[PDB]
């Protein structure tokens, strides 16, 4: 559970980064 | 480029901010793992069960006193794999047994190999000569002889240097007390090489910076240069005359100057490496037999060498009990050598 | 594993008297905390030694 | 006492002079060198092709 | 011993006076600048 | 045309046509250095034993008295004298002068004056030749180091006997006793000096290898490239752009030096600052301001002491402390 | 002329003289072996092998 | 063994870098320009 | 003191010195 | 048969002679002190 | 050999900083220019061979070229709504972090 | 949406203040707590 | 016996230094 | 002219592999300062 | 010139960059703080807490004597 | 047996040999 | 001043080298046997 | 010790003889 707390903390960071960078990343991929 | 090798070589040897190359596959993983192992060992892993000390920030040590410690002397020269017959796959007990030191050392040696290979590859890609790659042989020899050959000729990895500041200081003091390392001619050549290299660096920088040419109107002389220019930026004739009238001898060949600059520290480090290789088998230039015999027969003969011998004796006697817990040396206070009132 | 949290933001020191009590076979005394046990028996009848 | 010595160390004399002969030596040598310099300092100045006015010297 | 002291004093004052009166003899003007 | 005796003497002294420049600083430099050299050679070859600790225990340091080059030295002045001036004319006889350690003081004083005059003469020739006068500033770092080990440390410790002997084994003894008493290895200034020398060697090798790797082809394979360089030539003999490209692909582009002047200034500045700081550290430790003391710093919950590499170093220091002078101490504290 | 550290490069492209210099080296090594054996035999004491 | 490791390094470097044993080419600036070619040292990939 | 050090020192001083002198005299004559 | 086409002449200048002499004598100093014992 | 206009230093607002980055200074090429200490100029300028080699070292390898900067990045695409969402998220995360730090410690 | 950039000198000032504060915290923790000799 | 060897070595080194300083090959500007 | 650059490159991975653990370890070390013996 | 990547000066002065990285760096800092404070650091790497240096069994420093039974020996020495 | 005969023999062999070798190598080069 | 007009170059051929070597070695044989005593 | 010196002297003399015989400067008719 101690590692689960850190993973749950890290989840919204990944969500926010994906929300802010998905567009240009998809543009670069093509 | 159609073959697998050709396309892989096209991607690997690409023009990039960080050059990867074919040697990157060996350099980057091993170097990253060695750096990470050192940082993890200094931050979290302790040294209580293998040395009897505390060597981590978690236990209350600063940058100077934190280190990655060597295994216990019972382990001998075991390579101490994570899957070996000692740790047996347990990560926590592998860290407790001292397996991070061998991890760091074994990955660091291959990282050094990969770095020399990278130097060779980059030199060949740019079509120049591999003298920078040749110059790395001295650091590699020093690392090989100090961290591998010396422990391989001793009881075990326990007598290897530990990756830390105060640990290296203890290693140096141990080498003084037990081996009389200061009295080794090879170490004397190494010291001469290092100090001469520092002298050459300082003197060349000052001489070049103080014989410049007037290529601008500003007091800031760093802006009167262009790397693609043809003419030299300083007066070799003036430098040569100055150093001929001041010192007596001076350089008249830039190529010879810079080759000497390369040559001095490399030779010094190689000589020190040979000395440590010899010391690995306890083949130490420890004493002068004529001086010992004369001092024994005549109770009035004294030199600085005898005083150094007494100092080494004191160092050994007072450090032995804690530096080597495996010997289980219990020394009564009345057998330790001591001076008057001190 | 253990599960014990680190004593972060703890304002109390566990021991600060500088002494560690000792309970022996028919005697008791306060041993200084900075001292360590010893294995020397210099006098007859030694049952405890700290240095 | 068994022998003899100057016995002057750790005393605090002016310029270390315990005998007037040292003062005479210092003064004579200094005066000789000063006189030799004083005779020639006029000729030395003239090598700059300038007069020793209020604007003389190395200035910036 | 006093003779040695006198001789050394004479030598030292000779060399120091040479130094002083040489650096007083228009030294800044002895340069190749124009 | 010079006519006066003084004018001719000044012209000869400040002449740039001499094989070795004399100058006005050389007037002071030459006799002091010659005196120190003569006394050093004569004492190193045939000097009697010197009572260094003032406890009537003479120490031999001469070749004629059973020593080799590694063991021979010049024993510092007696501890009884202290910081007192001990010239040759303050002794009852030369036999007494040689027994107390006069030559050490003589050589030390003359050497200090000589090195100061040497730095001054470096400036002087730089001025006479039309150069920029900072090679003398570079020399100030070794000058300060020599002053610290020969003058300032005896000044702060109250005796010339705590000075560095003029020998090899004497130097090692000085280092060991210095470590036992001041913990020099833990001093940040000594760490900076070690970084200075190690970086100086690193950068000297790096620069030499990079320059040797970019030589332009002007010879054949049966002769050296040094024959490819001609003295007094105007064109540069190596490719700065090629060397910069190699280094910038070795680490990354903005880590190498594209400016030769800036690179050479960095080469000059690194070891000089390192040696300045290490000399300052020695001088500071002269007045008993030792290095970091992390002894019994890590303590567990019940108050017991957990040892560390610093504590192992402390054990070694205790070992080499109780033996640095066996019979020179009557009281428990070495306050000097 | 050639530097003192490049003298032996004359036999790089000469197979016959390469064989010659290798033969000279082998002769020197064999001579050392024989002479060392003789010298050790002249000073060995086989009286007590215990 | 240590001295012969150095010898191996030296002789391998000399045999691979044999054409530049006397020195580098007189004009070697276009190939050592940062970001001039896609591939390092390849003149057939001039872009970026 | 090893009395065999005198011959070793003499040989080490002389043989390389003679080699260097041969080379230099030949070069200076040429 | 025909003269060897791989003929070269060695050389050594005064600077190299001085460097070699200095190296020989310094090594002699150090290791003679250590060998006399 | 070097074209100063193609070195990507044309998008700098400050004229003095722009001249500094190219290694150029119009003041110093004047024959009557005098620096702070009082030394006359010989007309060389910042670099003597500026015409022969095109430019200086500063104009050869600049480390600040606004021309090569991406056209995007000077404006945030997500606009004000993105900034409001970021403010809400950072406030929430700061509160959660301080609560976790306080709870896991010994008060 | 939001035109404009952040000053590089402002970025450098904030980063320097942050690292200085970190080093100060490290020194304070060296003077109290674990490894403080008391 | 060894003192003579030490003194000879030191004197030879000093003589080599003197000869290197005062009998050098003079640089010539091309 | 218009300049378009990729977001994820080799330099991105090289920077982040050294930046992320550095910040994690710095946070851990900062937490370590307030532990009482 | 440039090897084909966005300049560091361009990236470091971007609202997008400082909006993304106003979360990641503090998140990593808090993650490290929680890793230390929750006792995970002691358990993962086996470091002794201040109260676990000496047990009631032995009051001296640990010593490992067997190479092949080292795992069991260090398990016994670490017993609380 | 005089142990000082070894050094005398070595010097007498080597020094004239080196002198002759210097002369001959110079002549052959010339 | 002007170069010395008394400049001469020494020489020694292989026959002289062989004769000198033979003389040196024969004298060494005889007088070494007599000096070792 | 002296036997080695005697044998070395004799062997050196024989080697000099061999080299003089088989590596002589060949006479040339003018
Ligand atoms: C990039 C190269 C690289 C290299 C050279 C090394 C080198 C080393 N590692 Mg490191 N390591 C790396 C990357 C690398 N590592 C990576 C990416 C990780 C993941 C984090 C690790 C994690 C790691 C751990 C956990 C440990 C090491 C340790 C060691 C040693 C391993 C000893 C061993 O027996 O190897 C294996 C032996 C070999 C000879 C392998 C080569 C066999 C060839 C390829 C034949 C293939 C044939 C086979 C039958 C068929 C397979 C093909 C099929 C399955 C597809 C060695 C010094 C050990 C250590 O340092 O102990 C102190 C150890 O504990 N490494
Ligand atoms: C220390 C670094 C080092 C360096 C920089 C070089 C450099 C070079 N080598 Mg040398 N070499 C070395 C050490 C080194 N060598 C060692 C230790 C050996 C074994 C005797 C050799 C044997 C060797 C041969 C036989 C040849 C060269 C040649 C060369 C040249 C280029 C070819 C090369 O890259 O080989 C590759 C060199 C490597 C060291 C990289 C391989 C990395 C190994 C395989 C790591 C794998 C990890 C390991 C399996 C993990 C588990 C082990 C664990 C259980 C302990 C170049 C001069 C070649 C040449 O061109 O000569 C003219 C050639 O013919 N080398
Ligand atoms: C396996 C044998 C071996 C062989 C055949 C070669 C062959 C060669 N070497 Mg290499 N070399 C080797 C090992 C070897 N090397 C080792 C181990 C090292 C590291 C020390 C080097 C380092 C090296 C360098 C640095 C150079 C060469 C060069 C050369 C070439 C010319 C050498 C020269 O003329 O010397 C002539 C030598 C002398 C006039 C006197 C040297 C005397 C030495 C200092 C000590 C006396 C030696 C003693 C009597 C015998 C040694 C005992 C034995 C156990 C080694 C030649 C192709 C040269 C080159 O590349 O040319 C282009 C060159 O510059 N080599
Ligand atoms: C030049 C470039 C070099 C690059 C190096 C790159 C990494 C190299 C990877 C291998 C390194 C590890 C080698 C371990 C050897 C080892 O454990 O030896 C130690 C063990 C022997 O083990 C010992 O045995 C003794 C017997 O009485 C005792 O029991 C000891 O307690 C025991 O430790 O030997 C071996 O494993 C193999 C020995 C033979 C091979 C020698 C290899 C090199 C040795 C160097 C010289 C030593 C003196
Ligand atoms: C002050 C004028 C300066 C003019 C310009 C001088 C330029 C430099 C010239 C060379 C100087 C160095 C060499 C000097 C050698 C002769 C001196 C000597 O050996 O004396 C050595 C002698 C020792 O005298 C001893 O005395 C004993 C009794 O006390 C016994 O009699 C001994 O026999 C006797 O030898 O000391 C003196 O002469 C005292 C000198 C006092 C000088 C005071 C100067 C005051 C004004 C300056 C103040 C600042 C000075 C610097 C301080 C900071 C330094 C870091
Ligand atoms: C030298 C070249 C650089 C080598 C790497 C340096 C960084 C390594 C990690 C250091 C670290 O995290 O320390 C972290 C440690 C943590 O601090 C420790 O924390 C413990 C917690 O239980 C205790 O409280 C200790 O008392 C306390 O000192 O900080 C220090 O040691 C203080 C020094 C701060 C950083 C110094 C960096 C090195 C010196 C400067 C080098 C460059 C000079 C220009
Ligand atoms: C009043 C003066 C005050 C200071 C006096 C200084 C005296 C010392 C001068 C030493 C010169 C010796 C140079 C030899 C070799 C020589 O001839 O040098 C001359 C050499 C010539 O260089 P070139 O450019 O002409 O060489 C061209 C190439 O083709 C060479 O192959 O220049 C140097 O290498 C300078 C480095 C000297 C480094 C010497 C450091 C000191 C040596 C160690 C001393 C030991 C003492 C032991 C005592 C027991
Ligand atoms: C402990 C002392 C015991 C007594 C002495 C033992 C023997 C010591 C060495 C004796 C020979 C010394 C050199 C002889 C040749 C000198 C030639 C010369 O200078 O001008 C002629 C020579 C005449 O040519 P010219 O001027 O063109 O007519 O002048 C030159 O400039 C020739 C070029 C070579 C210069 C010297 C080369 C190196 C010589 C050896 C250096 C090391 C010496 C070590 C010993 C020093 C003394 C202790
Ligand atoms: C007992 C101990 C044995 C081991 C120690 C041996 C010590 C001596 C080492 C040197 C041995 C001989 C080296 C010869 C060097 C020149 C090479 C050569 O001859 O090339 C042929 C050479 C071939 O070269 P080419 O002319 O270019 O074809 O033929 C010549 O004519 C070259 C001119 C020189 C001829 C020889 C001159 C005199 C050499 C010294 C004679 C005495 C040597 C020592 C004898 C006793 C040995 C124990
Ligand atoms: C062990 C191991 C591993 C690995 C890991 C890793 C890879 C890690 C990493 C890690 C890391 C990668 C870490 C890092 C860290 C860092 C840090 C901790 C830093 C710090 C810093 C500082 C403290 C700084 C300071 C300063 C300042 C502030 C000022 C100026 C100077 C200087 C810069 C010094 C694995 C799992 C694979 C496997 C098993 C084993
Ligand atoms: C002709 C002939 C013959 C004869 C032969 C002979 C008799 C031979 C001999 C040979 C010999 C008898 C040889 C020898 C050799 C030797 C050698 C080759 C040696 C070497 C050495 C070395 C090289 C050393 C070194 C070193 C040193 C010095 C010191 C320490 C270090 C070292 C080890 C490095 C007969 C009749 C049989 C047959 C027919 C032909
Ligand atoms: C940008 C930059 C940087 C920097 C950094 C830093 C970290 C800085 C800081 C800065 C600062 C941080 C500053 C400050 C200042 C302050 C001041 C100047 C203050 C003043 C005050 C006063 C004057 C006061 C007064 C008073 C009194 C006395 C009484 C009461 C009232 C009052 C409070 C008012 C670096 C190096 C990274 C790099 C380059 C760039
Ligand atoms: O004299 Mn030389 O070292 Ca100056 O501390 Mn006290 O005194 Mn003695 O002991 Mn430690
Ligand atoms: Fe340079």
């Amino acid at each position: 559970n101690r590692f689960g707390t850190i993973a749950l903390l890290a989840v919204p960071v990944i969500g926010w980064v994906l929300f802010n960078i998905l567009g240009p990343l998809q543009n670069q991929l093509n | 480029k159609r073959g697998w090798f050709d396309v892989v070589d096209d991607w690997l040897r690409r023009d990039r901010f960080v050059f990867v190359g074919w040697s990157g596959l060996l350099l980057f993983p091993t170097a990253y793992l060695a750096l990470g192992g050192w940082f993890t060992g200094t931050t979290f892993v302790t040294s209580w069960y293998t040395h009897g000390l505390a060597s981590s920030y978690l236990e209350g040590c600063n940058f100077l006193t934190a280190a990655v410690s060597t295994p216990a002397n019972s382990m001998g020269h075991s390579l101490l794999f994570l899957w070996g017959p000692e740790a047996q796959g347990d990560f926590t007990r592998w860290c407790q047994l001292g397996g991070l030191w061998t991890f760091v050392a074994l990955h660091g040696s291959f990282s050094l190999i990969g770095f020399m290979l990278r130097q060779f590859e980059i030199a060949r890609s740019v079509k120049i000569r591999p003298y920078n790659a040749i110059a790395f042989s001295a650091p590699i020899s020093v690392f090989v002889s100090v961290f591998l050959i010396y422990p391989l000729g001793q009881s075990g990895w326990f007598f290897a240097p530990s990756f830390g500041v105060a640990a290296i200081f203890r290693f140096i003091l141990f080498f003084q007390g037990f081996h009389n390392w200061t009295l080794n001619p090879f170490h004397m050549m190494g010291v001469a090489g290092v100090l001469g290299a520092a002298l050459l660096c300082a003197i060349h920088g000052a001489t070049v910076e103080n014989t410049l040419f007037e290529d601008g109107d500003g007091a800031n002389t760093f802006r009167a240069f262009n790397p693609t220019q043809a003419e030299e930026t300083y007066s070799m004739v003036t430098a040569n005359r100055f150093w001929s009238q001041i010192f007596g001898v001076a350089f008249s060949n830039k190529r010879w100057l810079h080759f000497f600059m390369l040559f001095v520290p490399v030779t010094g480090l190689w000589m020190s490496a040979i000395g440590v290789v010899g010391l690995a088998l306890n083949l130490r230039a420890y004493d002068f037999v004529s001086q010992e015999i004369r001092a024994a027969e005549d109770p009035e003969f004294e030199t600085f060498y005898t005083k150094n011998i007494l100092l080494n004796e004191g160092i050994r006697a007072w450090m032995a009990a804690q530096d080597q817990p495996h010997e289980k040396l219990v020394f009564p206070e009345e057998v330790l050598p001591r001076g008057n009132a001190l | 594993a253990y599960g014990d949290a680190a004593r972060v933001f703890a304002g109390n020191i566990t021991n600060k008297s500088g002494f560690i009590p000792y309970a022996g076979e028919g005697f008791a005394l306060l041993i200084p905390s900075k001292w360590n046990p010893s294995k020397e028996q210099d006098f007859p009848g030694v049952v405890l030694r700290y240095e | 006492l068994v022998d003899d010595r100057l016995a002057g160390e750790g005393t605090g004399k002016i310029l270390g002079i315990n005998d007037p002969s040292l003062f005479w030596a210092i003064t004579i040598v200094f005066t000789i060198v000063w006189g030799v310099f004083y005779v020639s300092t006029r000729e030395i100045d003239a090598a700059s092709d300038r007069e020793n006015d209020d604007d003389f010297g190395l200035t910036l | 011993m006093l003779t040695l002291k006198i001789f050394v004093y004479t030598v030292v004052t000779f060399f120091v006076s040479l130094f002083i009166f040489g650096f007083l003899s228009n030294d800044p003007g002895r340069n190749p600048g124009q | 045309e010079s006519t006066s005796l003084w004018a001719r003497f000044c012209e000869w002294v400040t002449s740039t046509e001499n094989r070795l420049y004399i100058g006005w600083f050389g007037v002071l430099m030459i006799p002091t250095l010659l005196t120190a050299t003569s006394v050093f050679i004569i004492a190193f070859i045939a000097a009697p034993p010197v009572d260094i600790d003032g406890i009537r225990e003479p120490v031999s340091g001469s070749l004629l008295y059973g020593n080799n080059i590694i063991t021979g030295a010049i024993i510092p002045t007696s501890n009884a004298i202290g910081l007192h001036f001990y010239p040759i004319w303050e002794a009852a006889s030369l036999d007494e002068w040689l027994y107390n350690g006069g030559p050490y003081q003589l050589i030390v004083c003359h050497f200090f004056l000589g090195v100061c005059s040497y730095m001054g003469r470096e400036w002087e020739l730089s001025f006479r030749l039309g150069m920029r006068p900072w090679i003398a500033v570079a020399y100030s770092a070794p000058v300060a180091a020599a002053t610290a080990v020969f003058i300032i440390y005896p000044l702060g410790q109250g005796s010339f006997s705590d000075g560095m002997p003029l020998g090899i084994s004497g130097t090692f003894n000085f280092m060991i006793v210095f470590q036992a008493e001041h913990n020099i290895l833990m001093h940040p200034f000594h760490m900076l000096g070690v970084a200075g020398v190690f970086g100086g060697s690193l950068f000297s090798a790096m620069h030499g290898s990079l320059v040797t790797s970019s030589l332009i082809r002007e010879t054949t394979e049966n002769e050296s490239a040094n024959e490819g360089y001609k003295f007094g030539q105007e064109e540069e003999t190596y490719n700065i752009v090629a060397a910069h490209g190699y280094f910038g692909r070795l680490i990354f582009q903005y880590a190498s030096f594209n400016n030769s002047r800036s690179l050479h200034f960095f080469l000059a500045a690194w070891p000089v600052v390192g040696i300045w700081f290490t000399a300052l550290g020695i001088s500071t430790m002269a007045f008993n301001l030792n290095g970091f003391n992390f002894n019994q710093s890590v303590v567990d919950s019940q108050g017991r002491v957990i040892n560390t590499w610093a504590d192992i170093i402390n054990r070694a220091n205790l070992g080499m402390e109780v033996m640095h002078e066996r019979n020179a101490h009557n009281f428990p504290l070495d306050l000097a | 002329g050639l530097p003192w550290y490049r003298v032996h490069t004359v036999v790089l492209n000469d197979p016959g003289r390469l064989i010659a210099v290798h033969l000279m080296h082998t002769s020197l090594v064999s001579g050392w072996a024989g002479s060392m054996a003789f010298y050790e035999l002249a000073v060995f004491d086989p009286s007590d092998p215990v | 063994a240590l001295l012969f490791f150095f010898g191996h390094i030296w002789h391998g470097a000399r045999t691979i870098f044999r054409d530049v044993f006397a020195g580098i080419d007189a004009d070697l600036d276009e190939q050592v320009e940062f970001g001039a070619f896609l591939k390092l040292g390849d003149t057939s990939t001039r872009r970026q | 003191v090893n009395i065999l050090g005198v011959i070793a020192t003499a040989l080490f001083i002389i043989i390389p010195t003679s080699f260097l002198l041969i080379l230099y005299v030949k070069t200076a004559s040429q | 048969a025909k003269p060897n086409p791989n003929k070269q002449s060695v050389e050594l200048n005064r600077t190299s002679l001085y460097w070699g002499l200095l190296l020989i004598f310094v090594l002699a100093v150090l290791f003679s002190s250590y060998i006399f014992n | 050999k070097i074209d100063i206009s193609k070195q990507g230093l044309n998008s700098i607002q400050n004229e003095t900083v722009k001249l500094n980055l190219m290694g150029k200074s119009k003041t110093m090429e004047s024959k009557d220019w005098v620096d702070p200490q009082g030394r006359k100029g010989k007309g060389y300028g910042v670099y003597r061979f500026a015409n022969k080699y095109g430019a200086n070292v500063d104009g050869y390898s600049p480390i600040y070229t606004p021309d090569t900067w991406s056209e995007s990045g000077d404006s945030y695409k997500l606009g004000t709504k993105g900034l409001i969402a970021w403010a809400g998220l950072i406030v929430v995360l700061l509160g959660v972090g301080i609560n976790l730090v306080i709870s896991t410690s010994a008060l | 949406g939001t035109t404009g950039r952040i000053p590089l000198w402002l970025v450098g000032t904030v980063a320097g203040v942050a690292v200085i504060a970190l080093v100060g915290i490290f020194f304070y923790g060296s003077y109290v707590g674990l490894g403080s000799s008391l | 016996m060894e003192a003579l060897v030490y003194t000879f070595l030191l004197v030879g080194t000093l003589g080599i230094i003197f000869f290197a300083i005062f009998f050098r090959e003079p640089p010539r500007i091309v | 002219k218009s300049y378009t650059y990729p977001i994820f490159t080799v330099r991105w991975l090289a920077v982040h592999a050294l930046a992320v653990p550095t910040v994690f370890f710095l946070g851990a070390i900062t937490a370590m300062q307030f532990i009482q013996r | 010139g440039a090897t084909g990547e966005r300049p560091f000066s361009d990236i470091l002065t971007s609202i997008r960059y400082w909006v993304i990285h106003s979360i990641t760096i503090p998140s990593l800092f808090i993650a490290g703080w929680l890793f230390v404070s929750t006792g995970l650091a002691y358990d993962v790497f086996g470091s002794p807490r201040p109260n676990e240096y000496f047990t009631e069994d032995r009051q001296e420093t640990p010593l490992i004597t067997d190479r092949f039974n080292a795992l069991e020996q260090v398990k016994k020495l670490s017993e609380v």
